[PDB]
RNA sequence: AUACAGUGAAACUGCGAACUCAUUAAAUCAGUUAUCGUUUAUUUGAUAGUCAUGGUAUAACUGUGGUAAUUCUAGAGCUAAUACAUGCAAAUCUCGACCCUUUGGAAGAGAUGUAUUUAUUA
């Protein structure tokens, strides 16, 4: 402890890190080559002895020499004896070490995997199986603080394999432990494809089901897991995930009654074909979705449904088998029939949660998807919904839309025509029900619609896109302004994406902005009239101060946009920003006019003939 | 190396009848085209000294100190936005272009004179990873603003080479132009395109809403719209 | 034939790794030209090597950007555009169009025809006659 | 001025030393670019940690001489450098367990010139 001399202290440490190192080194270097039984005790006693009372504190920061040769003493089969040496001392330091809080996951990773690599390979040695032992034990306890802090998809592979190993060693026999293991494991699952690898999720599900194999479950956290397996079996697009998850319901049958029954339903219903590869069976589904048409539908029950409606959701996206599709939707017909012939309200309220929780939310997916076929059938269940259930507000908004069921009065019913004209009538029908319907009902429902009729390629589709978007102008203020604002921002977003949609954005964004120029203007007037825009907000001042600093950094954006082609999609912009002045305040109006009236000039500034004359047109129309 | 009185330029508006040869200044931190000798600014534009060799004694004497520092060369090239400090009389100059397209004095105060505007010529990452900015007169300062681009303007204290502001290049802001048959002008742009089978063209709108086009590399911006950093001369 | 000359035909410092199979053919390396022009897919996905060429070598595009009609496309990388530009002759007192054609290095990238409009920009001397190169072909 | 100390020949060193005769019409010249295609004595602004002091070889200068003789010469003797040759682990940072105790002190674990040529990696 001299501290007379900071130059000895600091050549002492100097050699002591030059030669830990040069020992690390010489040990991967020679390898299994030099006879380091002889010279064992000697190694353990002069450097490991002094440093092993803190190499737990002092290795938590990084990787160290010491901790690189315990590492490799780990690897080595024939250098387990430097572990086995004093009751797995360095083994219990370097579990210490990992269950400490470690500053880094670089440090956790190796001290798991050298682990993982002693639990695989095996020694003959009551001194071997001693720290077998005490290293299992340490992982487990470490596991639960382990897998959350673990930040690398390689390290939780590396937890996961040996967690497998663990599973395997059967080293627990605790239901506590296997409530944290299933606790760590819903964890793991409640992530991203990209957080977690296809196999690594494929055997983190091998070694859960081995899991519920192993310990019996409670019908409570039996029907937790099972639930967590239907989400994953939804999410899982992949036929070996879906056999595993199936191979993880057959394990909860096994541990619950009815969970046996649901997982035969669930089996039946995800049963492969031996025929097709990764292939479902055609007749064995087709065969529940009879059963459960008829039959089943009341013999489910309400927990049970959500794996069949995670299924049938998962068959619905799928556009494999449009009869799968047809059987997915009467699926979802039959559960709407049941919450509506289950008389108590609250029973049908829990089956209308889970939809809004589900089901709701996958028809929004569908009606969102470019899948033609996938659209309908998601529509003609919503509509099937619609006339089965009588609570819910956007059925009866579709109802109205539908207008007692005649073909050309309902906008579902002509647009499954294949009429391009039946679909003109629709969408002006539409137009006009706008006014009964719901603003919420119209915005998750109509404007997915409306953008798919704009966004289809065809001409006469493309003259139904026009409609639909005056339609959706005219709706806008039938919509709140909320939902007006998200829908511009949405505009905005296409405008910014395609070229192409942005000529469709701008006249959208034009018959969207003349409603709000007209809200703008009453709410500035003070008219005792309501306003056009629905739900707006009492202070005028605030909207318009939300509208006007939004859309002026949106016109200085269509003004630097100087392309000859977007200067056809800026007129329409040109117009809208001149809509936008006009809702504005009358000073705001008269300060803002010359910037506006700048850009048309500028517009109008070109040389060019036939583009002067198209900004002369757009200038008449804004005037 | 001799150069003549009429091939002298028409920044420094010398008398012809003076002498056969006109000064030449010397190599520096402006080029020689837009320098103005420290001699000319001396003896034929301030008249504090008669002729060449009494302006050597003055250069000797250090009453003159250019940019903070202290120079003894007589033909020291001295050239825009250049603060020149006698200390003698305690009169601070900044060199400013005349609108007709010659070079001026601007008497300033000394909280003025201690800060000096530059055009960031070159953004770049000098070596160990240190970030360096090159203005328009040469100097390299160190550990810029990350925000600072090519063709910014940044406020630079004399006694420590740190910038201390920096104005944006954006439309509507006040700038200068220091080249071309434009020379001399304050004005906002209004904008800046593109030439095909050229450079990028600077669109410029005056006090009186005339409109003039330069290049790229010839303006500068003294201030953002209605905030002239500097002081400015009377006419505008 | 990408390896057609006597000289092995590779991109400058693009190194593939024989020991790592890659699941591209080989690493190719594009720059964006400049000038709003956007790179090729056939310069994108080619196999060609050219040094001359704007995406794919070491030519960059800077100076004039012109445009000319394709008169000539005989030799090996290179095609003759005219370019016609009226003139006026005070003697004659009218104005009378001349013309002026500007040898171009073209990239194998461009497919051009006799007389296709074609834009070129300036470069570094490509050879004795050439100084410009094709960046946009319609 | 008991090292030299004022002024300084020679010398070494450093910097500068960049009139006559023939007639070409895209040649020259004049502008206009480019140098993401180049070189820098100088000027200006930046920039570099990775022995209380090493060894000579000469000029000017002494002297002995050769030539009809050149800013020609040989032999022997001298001593100087901003000439020539030689040449030197600590400190700064990051991660800092834990300690108290917040700014903080610290177990420890680690890192560390430039140029040339090329290959590889952002």
């Amino acid at each position: 402890e001299s501290t007379e001399e900071v130059h000895l202290r600091k050549m002492a440490s100097n050699l002591r890190q030059q030669g830990l190192k040069c020992l690390s080194s010489v040990f991967e270097f020679v390898g299994n080559t030099f006879d380091w039984s002889t010279s064992m005790e000697d190694i353990y006693a002069v450097v490991v002895k002094p440093r092993i009372s803190h190499f737990s504190d002092e290795n938590l920061q990084q990787p160290s020499s010491l901790l690189r040769l315990f590492l490799y003493w780990a690897h080595n089969p024939s250098l387990y004896q430097f572990l086995y040496y004093d009751e797995f001392a360095t083994a219990t330091a370097l579990m210490d070490t990992i269950s400490n809080q470690h500053v880094k996951e670089a440090v956790i990773g190796p001290i798991i995997e050298a682990a993982d690599s002693i639990i695989r390979n095996p020694v003959n040695d009551d001194h071997y199986v001693d720290l077998v032992t005490l290293i299992c034990t340490s992982c487990l306890k470490i596991l639960p603080s382990l897998y959350v802090k673990l930040s690398d998809s390689n390290s939780i592979s590396t937890f996961l394999n040996l967690l497998v190993s663990i599973t395997e060693m059967g080293f627990i026999q605790d239901d506590h432990v296997r409530s944290r293991l299933i606790s760590s494991l819903i964890s793991i699952l409640k992530g991203k494809l990209k957080k977690l690898q296809e196999n690594d999720t494929q055997k983190i599900l091998k070694i859960l089901k081995l899991i519920v194999f192993n310990y019996n479950c409670s019908w409570s956290d039996i029907e937790e897991l099972y639930t967590t397996i239907s989400s994953l079996f939804k999410t899982f697009d992949e036929r070996n995930l879906r056999v595993s998850l199936t191979e993880l319901f057959i394990e909860l049958g096994r541990k619950v009654p009815e969970l046996e029954s649901i997982s035969k339903l669930v089996a039946d219903l995800n049963s492969y074909s031996s025929s097709r590869m990764h292939e479902y069976d055609f007749p064995r589904i087709l065969s529940t979705f009879k059963g459960l048409i008829e039959d089943g539908y009341k013999s489910y029950s309400e927990l049970e449904w959500l794996p069949l409606l995670f299924t049938f959701l998962h068959f619905i996206n799928n556009k494999e088998e449009l009869a799968l599709r047809t059987n997915a939707s009467h699926a979802i017909m039959k559960f709407i029939d049941f919450i509506n012939e289950k008389p108590n309200l609250n029973e049908a309220s829990k089956s209308i949660s889970m939809l809004k929780d589900i089901l709701l939310p996958n028809i929004r997916i569908g009606l969102r998807d470019s899948l033609e076929e996938v659209q309908s059938e998601y529509v003609s269940v919503l509509s099937y919904m619609v006339k089965n259930t009588k609570y819910f507000t956007d059925f009866e908004d579709m109802a109205i839309l539908l207008y007692n069921g005649d073909e050309e009065a309902d906008f579902f019913t002509n647009v499954n025509h294949i009429q391009l004209h039946r679909r003109q009538r629709a969408i002006k029908r539409l137009g006009e029900h706008a006014h009964q319907l719901k603003d919420n009902s119209i915005s998750h429902y109509l404007i997915p619609m409306i953008e798919h009729y704009v966004f289809s390629d065809d001409e006469r589709y493309r003259n139904i896109g026009n409609e639909t978007q005056i339609a959706i102008g005219g709706l806008a203020q039938h919509m709140s302004w909320n939902q007006y604002k998200a829908l511009l921002r949405r505009y905005i977003s296409m405008l910014k994406t395609k070229p192409n949609q942005m000529k469709q954005a701008v006249q959208l964004i034009v018959q969207l902005s003349v409603p709000l120029r007209e809200t703008l203007r009453i709410v500035r007037d003070g008219a005792e009239s309501k306003l056009t825009l629905s739900k707006f907000p009492s202070n005028l001042d605030e909207p318009s101060n939300f509208i006007k600093q939004e859309l002026y950094p949106t016109l200085s954006k269509i003004l630097g946009t100087r392309d000859d082609e977007t200067i056809i999609e800026r007129m329409p912009i040109a117009e809208a920003l001149v809509n936008i002045v006009l809702g504005l305040t009358n000073d705001d109006i008269t300060n803002f006019l010359p910037s506006i009236l700048t850009n048309i000039c500028q517009v109008l500034r070109s040389k060019s003939e036939e583009l002067r004359d198209a900004v002369r047109v757009t200038l008449g129309k804004i005037s | 190396k001799h150069l003549k009185r009429l091939a002298a330029p028409h920044h420094w508006l010398l008398d012809k009848l003076s002498g056969c040869y006109a000064p030449r200044p010397s190599a520096g931190p402006h080029k020689l085209r837009e320098s103005l000798p420290l001699i000319v600014f001396l003896r034929n534009r301030l008249k504090y000294a008669l002729n060449g060799r009494e302006v050597k004694a003055i250069l000797m004497q250090r009453h003159v100190k250019v940019d903070g520092k202290v120079r003894t060369d007589t033909t020291y090239p001295a050239g825009f936005m250049d603060v020149i400090t006698l200390d003698a009389t305690n009169e601070n100059f900044r060199l400013v272009y005349d609108v007709k397209g010659r070079f001026a004095v601007h008497r300033i105060t000394d909280e003025e004179a201690s800060y000096k505007l530059g055009k960031v010529k070159k953004v770049q990452l000098g070596k160990k990873g240190v970030p360096y900015v090159v203005t328009h007169d040469g100097r390299t300062i160190r550990y810029p603003d990350p925000n600072i681009k090519v063709n910014d303007t940044v406020k630079i204290d004399l006694a420590s080479g740190k910038i201390t502001d920096f104005i944006k290049f954006d439309a509507g802001k006040l700038v200068y132009v220091t080249g071309g048959r434009n020379l001399g002008r304050i004005g906002t742009i209004v904008h800046k395109e593109r030439h095909d089978g050229g450079f990028d063209l600077v669109h410029i709108k005056d006090s009186l809403d005339n409109t003039f086009v330069t290049r790229l590399n010839n303006v500068f911006v003294i201030g953002e719209q209605g905030k002239p950093y500097i002081s400015l001369p009377k006419g505008k | 034939t990408v390896q057609s000359e006597r000289a092995f035909q590779k991109q400058p410092h693009i190194f593939n790794n024989p020991k790592v199979k890659t699941s591209k053919r080989t690493k190719r390396w594009y720059k964006n030209a400049g000038l709003g022009f956007k790179t090729p897919k056939t310069a994108i996905e080619g196999s060609y090597i050219d040094k001359k060429c704007p995406f794919t070598g070491l030519v960059s595009i800077r100076g004039k950007i012109l445009t000319g009609t394709v008169v000539s496309t005989k030799m090996h990388r290179t095609i003759v555009i005219r370019r016609a530009y009226l003139h006026y002759i005070p003697k004659y007192n009218r104005y009378e169009k001349r013309h002026k054609n500007v040898p171009v290095h073209v990239s194998p990238a461009f497919r051009v025809q006799v007389g296709d409009i074609v834009t070129v920009g300036q470069c570094r001397p490509i050879s004795k006659t050439v100084r410009f190169n094709v960046v946009k072909v319609s």
